[PDB]
């Protein structure tokens, strides 16, 4: 029959005896209400993880089948509300009113059903959308120690999607409550929410429904990919997702591993970052897009939950605390972040100006080391030693200041061509103010064939713009 | 029925048998008492708190008290509820255990008074409240590098000897006399040595009238120590909502929490990970500090020490926790030992509020660069090492010599430490701090030697030091 | 010219004498912090291999 | 004779056949199942048998997912291994672990022969050892490492470093040329690099001359572990039968010894060094074994491994040093310097550089490097204390030349157009010989460094100097 009771309780796992035509991964719903998921079967066992407050639950309560794998809640009414990871409202407000429902465990779309990623996704920050472009579609990690700036990388990010048709869910996995309200209420100020999604898993939580966070928030940005509409995702730590299997399976006794994790840690990640594609034009053109964070004891690079999602994503952006602490902020390291799709995910114009940049602010890096340690230089070191610091000026921004994209390339191209080199080094943050000025009174030319075009226009026309600039701007 | 029995028992971990259909939730609480029958067995009291059901009508249960005298077939009664702590204005003067008793040896608490539940769920995301202003310690180096915020969590981390308890005894008298508000002192592996001088600070200052005090110690079975926290939590959660005055928490070292954790945990029979923690790590330090928070019926901030196991950040335990404190100070012996009190990491320590819109630009632009300077003499730590500071050029030589300048100016004399040192102590106010280290910056005081810049309050107290010297 | 290099050479000498003392001192207090690294390293794995061998 | 599941642990699942008429180890099962009610949920499943237990019942490994699975269901036993469609009707096509097309090009018939994916490893009877060299215009690889035509190649690093963009760059050069067989199987690939992969044949041509088998990184494990043995099925009947030369291309063989330590618990056996499978050099040595160049035809074998954690001292690489004939490492640090392709000059090592096989002229220059390299690297602890200027003549010209050396190593290549915006260049073996032979005597050292970094002949490094107005 489809009737058994509970014979063990203990952490939030349960052991169920009946319950005989039960599937792995099914819905099962105890007299208290609350609900739960079977994940292993032996031959007198039913294993299940309860998917809420377990402190009503005795044994020889009843536990019943529902008849459904698990599945999340979806429609165009969750937008703009903060939800649980079970379909559930969280900020009060009332219901969520939706439609229909997804599997959490859905099938990745195979290879010959995607297309090159073939768009941007501009982010506003110089230095991301000029050294480590993302296109939409492209996996990306953002990488760092705690306190290094991760979240407003992505905060960022969010509200400058504003005028683009997009779609983002922000998940915050682990987080104490009162930070989620924080970014809530600073996204209600930009006035961001009205085309997002907050899912909340706060630390409080039994780690089952950490575990689902993730796919819950992938499982509702994925119905509006396949219906053709762009979409962002942003998991605020995959770490923590790692830390509440751990405790999931220790817990269920399968042996532990390296460290402590088990062996799944890789198929867990592989899952879950591998439904992030963009579709080919049969499949109606969509896309969905990936944000997943990592933090990093000590800073370090080399280590085994950080080299496993350093091996499934499609680059990484790096941010050291060092740097941040050194006045460079963003503080990106420039030498450890790279991106796969590097080159098709912008515009004709930034190809143009900015191809050489990665590497140069690499080669700037170790020229560097070596001076602090040769005395004197000759002409062609003291020459390129002096871009490098150029660049790392330029490249710096501070927080809720966005960039527009034409403007980006035009500070790049005084930068790339060197136009830039007169200025001494303290002055160019604030020259990069003035040109802003300067170009929106005066220049708007330049600029109206930059958003008509995407493409650079006559180099006469822009020399003759930024010489007279030049005249105009005053030094030290 | 609601009596059950002792079957196991497992130094502080029981099995009680219950029968069939009849079983206790699984955070409540039992009783045993019994009369010794014969001159062989023992009297005993006791009570035991639910922790996991085993199967076969059994449940397991971590202790409260000592089991030595546990015969089994000791008889147990049912409570009907978790541990029920007596609450209202009568706790106000008074010294608690963890079952809620009063050890003070001033009376009884009157049995009518309504006792409410020590395990209760979490606060939901529509109460919750965020906004920032800026707490005002004295201690010159919170108030530049890493201030205290009101409503907020302070952490205070350091290895064994390495100055927390001088630094919180510190906090209370600077700020609980300005706080006009409720404080509740929660004592958890706390050196006895030190509760029996408190009581006796609360009674002559006369600040004991509106405060409350529980203690469980070192000495104390791992059970007790545990939900020690949870019992000092429920009273301050009764002033922050009912009577709805503001409140200080002081826990007094939470690292004893995890510990006592992982030793039951063990003996309950789960797995182990990582260094030997507990497999719920995360999630019992989360339940607990969750409620720690500002509503908007009141606020509560909460002050606690951190106890890293050895000098080492890494160890899961301390790590784990980092992620729910607003504002972190991390103390270091190698500072301890040159002689810096108190020892407080200027880069290592980080909080929410250095940002230009809380502290304001002036008190910004000062600290990044001060964090500047700092930094590159950790890099030059490496070479000065060996040569000395033959090797080192130009700006090598400028930054050293400044950097020497800061890192003695941001150590204080505490009028806690008066019991150590001969010197009256001193506070200095924030506008003070952040105008100080202008000048230093700048190169206005280059002249002056590097033994008058320690031990001082305000700037000018430096030149009146180094005159006295002459150097 | 005389008194300029004999005095100097003689400084050369003090500071190196003076360098390789903070040098081999740098090296015993290292060499400690391997051995105990190596210790502890043994340890984990050990402790991880028989963990797993206690479960199966 | 049918069979009925028990338990369904994840991954495994344990299959009591009741007859006595039990399967093989290595033997694939079929689970059809339609559903009765509309609770229930259709499913089509294949598991290959890997332990007899002891009460009639067999433990076994899925190829796809046990979500839905019911206790009491019905297993089919085919009697045989897992059967691969071998022939010409795999050049052209993609097909899945099992055989069966993925892609939209078409169905293959039920009269094509098949072969069976495990076979016992050629005997030293038939085994065969010449050595040739196989031109690649990379320029680390020509030089230092000269890569063995018949024989194993490896490249191996840790995660993120080019492993990848190496591989595109060789099947550019080496694929177009040779007029063999290719077959390309993916292992552990990431997706939005196999869909790159069938467009770039196709662009080329490559494709009629190719066969592919994927196996993504979302699979189940057991579909992980099986999908390099299918590859290698096809490689071995375009040698024995047809006896053409083949090339084979393997993506992160490392995924495979992953995998079966997700299983190993599961299946029953206890833990081994870094949590590791009891049974690693067997597996290991089972697979590899096979990839030989008989007496009949050739394979040329080309794989990428992933070093676990960034730690070449972990069991998984260690065990695989010793199948190979030339290895290539892939360093971080080099990466972080932004020397691309990022080589270890001195760690990677093949059997062919040695006088007869590569010529007196070739050797000398390449010996003499890895002098200067060396020295170099024990030269930079001196540095980084006590400073340049502090040191000899001599010193001072090996840090000079080592410098050039180091990035004259750097090469562009043709997808890097994608990555670094200049075109890419081919460098033939003889000019590689001339121009670091020039580095070495000391003819260039007027030149400025940074002229040394992406390029490809040293021709190209004079004119890029004059535009920096040397
Ligand atoms: N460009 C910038 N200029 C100045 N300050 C900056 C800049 N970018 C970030 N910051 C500051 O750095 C800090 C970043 O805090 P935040 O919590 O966002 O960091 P995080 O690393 O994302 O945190 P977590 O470790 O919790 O993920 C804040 O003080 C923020 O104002
Ligand atoms: N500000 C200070 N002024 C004078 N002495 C100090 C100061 N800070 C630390 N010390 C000295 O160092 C020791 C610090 O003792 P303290 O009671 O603060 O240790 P603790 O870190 O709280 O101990 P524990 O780790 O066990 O909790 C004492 O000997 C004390 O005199
Ligand atoms: N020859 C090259 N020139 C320029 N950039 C390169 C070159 N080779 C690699 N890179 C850079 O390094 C990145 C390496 O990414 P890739 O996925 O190939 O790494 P990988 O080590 O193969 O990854 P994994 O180990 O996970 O399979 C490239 O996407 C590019 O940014
Ligand atoms: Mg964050
Ligand atoms: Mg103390
Ligand atoms: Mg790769």
């Amino acid at each position: 029959s489809d009737v058994g009771t509970v014979i063990q309780v203990g952490d939030g796992i349960a052991r169920a005896h009946g319950l005989d035509n039960v599937m792995s991964g099914e819905l099962v719903e105890f007299a208290n209400g609350v609900m739960g998921m079977a994940l292993n079967l032996e031959e007198n066992n039913v294993g299940i993880v309860i998917l809420g407050p377990y402190t009503g639950i005795k044994e020889g309560d009843e536990v019943r089948r529902t008849g459904r794998i698990m599945e999340v809640p979806v429609g165009e009414a969750l937008i703009g509300r903060v939800v649980n990871p079970l379909g559930q409202p969280v900020d009060g407000l009332g219901p969520v009113e939706t439609t229909e429902t997804r599997p959490i465990e859905s099938r990745a779309p195979g290879v010959m059903d995607r297309r090159s990623v073939h768009e941007p996704l501009q982010t506003g920050i110089k230095a991301i959308d000029a050294l480590v472009p993302i296109g939409r579609g492209q996996r990306e990690l953002i990488i760092g120690d705690r306190q290094t700036g991760k979240t407003s990388v992505a905060i960022d990010t969010i509200i400058n999607q504003k005028d683009q048709n997009m779609i983002s869910i922000y998940v915050a996995i682990g987080q104490k409550e009162s930070t989620v309200r924080t970014v809530v209420e600073t996204l209600r100020k930009h006035g961001a929410l009205d085309y997002t999604i907050v899912v909340t898993a706060s630390a409080s939580q039994p780690a089952p429904l950490l575990f689902l966070a993730p796919y819950a928030g992938v499982a509702m940005g994925e119905y509006f990919m396949y219906k053709g509409k762009h979409v962002l995702v942003v998991y605020d730590d995959l770490s923590k997702q790692a830390a509440a299997y751990r405790e999931l399976s220790l817990l269920l006794r399968r042996p532990p591993g390296r460290e402590a994790y088990p062996g799944d840690i890789f198929y867990l990640h592989s899952r879950l970052l591998e439904r992030a594609a963009k579709l080919s034009d049969a499949k109606g053109g969509g896309s969905l897009t990936a944000l997943p964070f990592v933090e990093t004891q000590a800073g370090d690079i080399s280590a085994y939950i950080p080299t496993n999602v350093i091996s499934i994503t499609d680059g990484q952006i790096f941010l050291q605390s060092d740097l941040f602490f050194s006045g460079v902020r963003p503080a990106i390291n420039a030498g450890l972040s790279v991106s796969r799709v590097g080159g098709a995910a912008q515009i004709k114009a930034m190809k143009k100006v900015a191809g050489t940049l990665r590497l140069d602010l690499a080669a700037y890096r170790e020229l560097e080391a070596f001076a602090q340690f040769g005395s004197d230089l000759d002409k062609a070191t003291q020459a390129k030693l002096a871009r490098g610091a150029r660049t790392v000026e330029v490249l710096k921004q501070d927080l809720h200041q966005p960039i527009p994209v034409e403007k980006q390339v035009l500070i790049i191209y005084a930068l790339t061509r060197g136009f830039l080199d007169d200025i001494p080094v303290e002055d160019v943050r604030r020259f990069e103010k003035e040109f802003y000025l300067f170009l929106d009174q005066n220049g708007q030319h330049l600029l109206e064939h930059i958003r008509t075009t995407k493409d650079l226009p006559n180099e006469d026309d822009l020399n003759k713009a930024i010489e007279a600039f030049k005249k105009t701007f005053v030094v030290s | 029925m609601t009596r059950g029995r002792v079957i196991q028992v497992m130094g502080p971990v029981v099995d009680v048998k219950f029968e069939n259909g009849h079983l206790p939730a699984i955070y409540n609480a039992l009783k045993i008492q019994h009369k010794a029958r014969n001159e062989n067995e023992v009297d005993i009291d006791l009570t035991l708190e639910v922790a996991l059901h085993l199967g076969d009508d059994t449940v397991r249960t971590i202790a409260m008290a000592s089991t030595d005298g546990l015969i089994r077939g000791m008889e147990v009664i049912d409570t009907g509820a978790p541990i029920s702590v007596p609450v209202g204005e009568v706790t106000l003067g008074r010294v608690f255990n963890v079952l809620g008793e009063p050890i003070d040896l001033e009376g009884d608490i009157p049995a009518d008074a309504r006792r409410d539940p020590i395990h209760r769920p979490a606060p939901k995301f529509e109460e919750l409240a965020t906004e920032v202003e800026i707490l005002e310690t004295g201690i010159k180096v919170v108030d530049l590098l890493a201030p205290y915020i009101k409503g907020g969590k302070i952490g205070l981390f350091g290895g064994a000897g390495v100055g927390k308890t001088v630094l919180i005894q510190e906090l209370i008298h600077n700020i609980a006399q300005e706080h006009g508000g409720i404080s509740v002192f929660a004592g958890v592996g706390d050196r006895t040595r030190e509760g029996n001088d408190l009581y006796h600070e609360m009674k002559d200052s006369g600040v004991i009238s509106k405060t409350a005090m529980v203690f469980g110690q070192m000495n104390e079975p791992p059970g007790a120590r545990m939900r020690v926290a949870l019992t000092g939590l429920t009273m301050a959660e009764y002033f922050r909502d009912e009577q709805g005055q503001d409140v200080l928490l002081f826990i007094d070292n939470i690292f004893r929490f995890t510990q006592a954790g992982s030793e039951v945990s063990a003996l309950l029979g789960r797995m182990p990970s990582a260094v030997g923690y507990q497999p719920t790590l995360a999630t019992e330090m989360g339940q607990l500090q969750e409620r720690i928070t500002s509503t908007a019926k009141g606020s509560i901030t909460s002050i606690q020490a951190i106890y890293v196991p050895a000098d080492d950040y890494t160890d899961p335990a301390p790590a784990t926790t980092f992620s729910h404190l607003d504002a972190t100070t991390n103390l270091e012996r190698k500072l301890a030992e040159m002689g810096i009190y108190p020892a407080v990491d200027p880069l290592a320590s980080t909080s929410r509020a250095l940002a230009p819109e809380i502290v304001g630009e002036e008190h910004y632009q000062v600290a990044r660069k001060v964090q500047q300077t700092l930094q590159r003499y950790k890099e030059l730590q490496d070479i000065i090492a060996i040569l000395g500071m033959d090797e080192l050029s130009d700006e090598d030589k400028l930054v050293v010599h400044r950097a020497r300048r800061i890192q003695f100016f941001l150590s204080q004399n505490f009028h806690v430490a008066e019991q150590f040192t001969g010197q009256p102590g001193s506070y200095v106010p924030v506008k003070e701090t952040v105008r100080g280290f202008k000048e230093i910056l700048e190169g206005k005081y280059d002249h002056l030697p590097e033994d008058a810049f320690r031990l001082v309050g305000r700037i000018e107290e430096v030149v009146e030091k180094a005159k006295a010297m002459g150097v | 010219l005389l008194d300029a290099k004999a005095s100097e050479h003689a400084a050369r000498m003090t500071a190196m004498k003076n360098a390789t003392d903070n040098a081999n001192e740098l090296i015993r207090t290292l060499t400690l912090s391997y051995n105990r690294a190596r210790q502890a390293a043994i340890t984990q794995e050990i402790t991880e291999i028989v963990a797993g061998a206690n479960a199966l």
